[PDB]
């Protein structure tokens, strides 16, 4: 009579059980079609692929991600990867067992109805409930008040949070994630001479991206050092066999990320947007904020984007506020680890949201209670 | 073809 | 020669002669500054945009507002407006006569004294003084006493005046207006689905609101009805062709203003402060107070405004005594309507700070004559 | 005193002075070098041919398009071109002649660099700059609003400018002007019996496309109507003597064009990518520009491609916002004319890249002028 | 641009 | 936020 949980995220989807302490279910949350005739028969040739299948063949067929910007859109793509990752990864039957969703702030209530309405009539679950990434991840960090800056494949934002008491005056959101920063090195690329238009290149390029692009602390001195010197130039291998040479775009990257104005988006940084949420708080609990700032999601895994964060912010800020950001080693399942932890409590139990219970009210009762 | 890499 | 008047609010400038009815400058008060190089020499001057041309062209370009909660922020934007104002709109020198200003109560005198000085320098105004706008509101309304309940863009206040004498303990004002209203409004348009984040968008949703936005009477029974109903929603078209609708945000809103908890500010409101700055007053002078309540602003300009206020007052009220609240049509130019007339008369004509006063004492001379 | 211009296309080439309003010397930048190795002694023969020389003597010699897709391949190729326009069909000496150059909007910084150095060295010119074809295109026509396709010989993109500040965010780029778009037709006249696979059939196959083939509206109805209907089937005359006829090709050469896949490729078609470049936009510029949007170039000049583009952009497209495509003639030079216009422009003047700029900091002072 | 509007 | 401490 165990449970699970399964983070829906767009940039890769992460399901896993409650009692385990780390996520067994883990793969792209994307959807590939063929787009030749094909000629050769008795191969099984499917015509919709999910998973890891179609990230090793993706040179044959069109690849769609149904989430963007955290937003779904293709309705039957997310029941297809549902299906594969409660029947294909784990062999597992959904009326056994109840599920955990989650999902971010601001989300549509009418994607929320839509999320709990097809998990109830499709999959007949017993019990289900939605919440927030940060709270999930400061559960899995084991604090409990503090300020969560989650940035993932799909969205970004930042939220505070005392004694479990949330303030949505406070929470900020940007949609700056890896989609635009991978759209973005593409274009500087073609600027550099190396062309990535399609699906399967802008793969190629999400993977060199987190395998090379680092933040930098002086963008100005970093770009100098690039235009005067090559010693910071790296070279990276292509499945084609020939390799490519890199530059200034792997800093470039993540300080577009903090400068909308590179990709030409009026908007904020995220250390700008952090410190206006933090003074939308109270004075008596700036502080504690403050120190207690963790982050989390998978974006932000560059490594040196902590001490940048840090160095900002406390030339932002004033003194005496003194600040501690939390950055562990393991924060891209962090959520994963907070929503079993959530899961295996004993209290959140009587917090579930029935069958029976939607039956008779409805949908709207996901919005109406959580 | 005359891209250094793709095309 | 003749007067002058400048009304500079949070969200607009208002400016013109005296002696009449009407303005002629209202025209908002935005610097528009480019977000981009540009690349074609042909017309790419004017890099700084004033005036109605920054709202004809917004999205190439960010906006700047130079007063926030009626604190001037850049003295360089407030100079700019004001010889936009002095040259552009109006075509007329400064030196030429002197001109009335505006400043909401509470304002530091810091800030009166630098608007002042700069008017003095800058200009060479031969005389210059400033007012407030309750006692203008009220003095164009023609009430002989009462309450008067101002509310601009960024800024909301009430005050009392009996007898010919003013009282510094019973203002009562708040930072909330519109501008929160329409963030708030933002937010749960987000939550509907749309999203508007830069601030063309943030322009083109307060254009929304200052169009169809009404309020309420009973909030939880219309918020039921409406929830329940779709015969009160309405739709609205974009300049692009898009299309939107808004079943319960335009009276939400309203309800914002009138709880202050939604938007997590811990404050009492507009009814709850009038009632206190009321009670402040003895009771001999509050019976008559009670049937004179003027309204005054842009942000009380909602069709049933005065019905709501109304009757929670009355609820909150003895119905021993008399209530009555009145808001002429004119609720946005009354301030202006005060300050004609009150460089119409020939008494105020006294007060004038002379700029043989300025220069030989000082600009602090300003803290004695308010 | 003086001017100069040389568009460089990736099929053709003009040059001449500027101030004019048409183009001096045109020709195909093409370089035909002979194969047969063995000539008959006494006559006397060249190294290699450039010019409407090759077009004329052909068949002996093997033709090279030191052009791909705008960009450079062959230098040695296009220094004997420049030498060839600039000393032959003008007879000017370009040291006393401040010349100008085009580019596509994206390209390798190192190819505009070693263009330049070529051009400030190889030549000893007083100075040069460089552009992007669609700011040109947009002088020709002179509005200085909206949105510009131009589609070449083997490059395409669009471009938006609003008020002369352009959006590099919106900037889109394809590969398929007319060298795809010939490959497909020798294809398809494969398909019908016709074999052309050398490069005097491929430039007799881009002459027949030039006369014949034109779009159409409705593609499905038109296959039928030619493959029941033998009304369209047009004959076409040889050097030689023969007759060939053409059906359905000449609609799905620019089917083709609108759908790469018939090519191999997953990218949209012309107008789903102008759409996409549009929405990027703001609101207020989408409506400006649905308005005046601009096509040039020679691939433009396809009998009924303005209308099947305005119904495809009005189908994917809202209503209420009038879409007027404009198409003027002699739209192949329009980039020659905004670059004579330019030239002719006194203020331009001052951003001429001059030899002591380029012996100080060198080729890469480009990118700061630019 | 999956925000049925903006964006 | 403009009051040079709170708000
Ligand atoms: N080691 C790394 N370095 C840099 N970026 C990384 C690294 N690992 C993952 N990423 C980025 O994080 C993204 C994954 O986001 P994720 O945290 O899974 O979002 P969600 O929380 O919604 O599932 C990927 O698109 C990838 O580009
Ligand atoms: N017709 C309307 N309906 C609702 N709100 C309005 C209307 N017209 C103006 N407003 C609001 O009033 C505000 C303008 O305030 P204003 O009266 O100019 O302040 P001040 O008196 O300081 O100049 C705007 O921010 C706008 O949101
Ligand atoms: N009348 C026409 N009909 C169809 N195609 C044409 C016509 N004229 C030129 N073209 C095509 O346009 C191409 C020339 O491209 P061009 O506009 O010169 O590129 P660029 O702007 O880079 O110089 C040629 O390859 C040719 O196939
Ligand atoms: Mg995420
Ligand atoms: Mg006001
Ligand atoms: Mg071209």
């Amino acid at each position: 009579t165990t449970a699970l949980v399964c983070d829906n995220g767009s940039g890769l989807v992460k399901a896993g059980f409650a009692g385990d302490d780390a996520p067994r279910a883990v793969f792209p949350s994307i959807v590939g079609r063929p787009r030749h005739q094909g000629v050769m028969v008795g191969m099984g040739q499917k015509d919709s692929y999910v998973g890891d299948e179609a990230q090793s063949k993706r040179g044959i067929l069109t690849l769609k991600y149904p989430i963007e910007h955290g937003i779904i859109t293709n309705w039957d793509d997310m029941e297809k990867i549902w299906h594969h990752t409660f029947y294909n990864e784990l062999r597992v039957a959904p009326e056994e067992h109840p599920t955990l969703l989650t999902e971010a702030p601001l989300n549509p209530k009418a994607n929320r109805e839509k999320m709990t309405q097809i998990m109830f009539e499709t999959f007949n679950v017993p019990a289900m409930y939605v919440a927030i990434q940060a709270v999930l991840s400061l559960y899995a960090s084991g604090r409990t008040t503090g300020i969560v800056l989650d940035s993932g494949d799909g969205v970004t934002h930042n939220v505070p949070i005392y004694e479990g008491y949330a303030l949505p005056h406070a929470i900020m959101r940007l949609d700056l994630a890896g989609r635009d920063l991978t759209d973005y090195l593409m274009k500087i690329l073609t600027e550099r001479g190396y062309s990535f238009v399609t699906t399967a290149e802008r793969e190629i390029v999400r993977d060199i991206k987190e395998k090379l692009c680092y933040v930098a602390l002086d963008f100005e001195n970093e770009m100098a050092t690039a235009a005067s010197s090559s010693s910071l130039e790296k070279s990276y291998e292509l499945p084609d066999g020939q390799v490519i040479t890199i530059g200034n775009e792997r800093f470039r990257c993540p300080e577009t990320l903090f400068q909308p104005s590179f990709i030409g988006m009026e908007s904020a940084g995220i250390h700008e947007t952090t410190y206006n949420s933090i003074m939308k708080c109270d004075i008596d609990i700036r502080k504690d904020l403050y120190a207690n700032n963790v982050m989390s999601g998978g974006t932000t895994m560059y490594p040196g984007i902590a001490d940048r964060m840090q160095k900002e912010i406390t030339a932002l800020a004033p003194s005496t506020m003194k600040i501690k950001i939390i950055a562990p080693p393991e924060r891209k399942y962090s959520v994963w680890i907070g929503g079993s932890i959530l899961a295996s409590l004993s209290t959140f139990q009587q917090m579930w949201i029935t069958k029976q219970e939607y039956d008779e009210a409805g949908p709207s009762i996901v919005h109406r209670k959580c | 073809p005359a891209w250094l890499a793709t095309c």
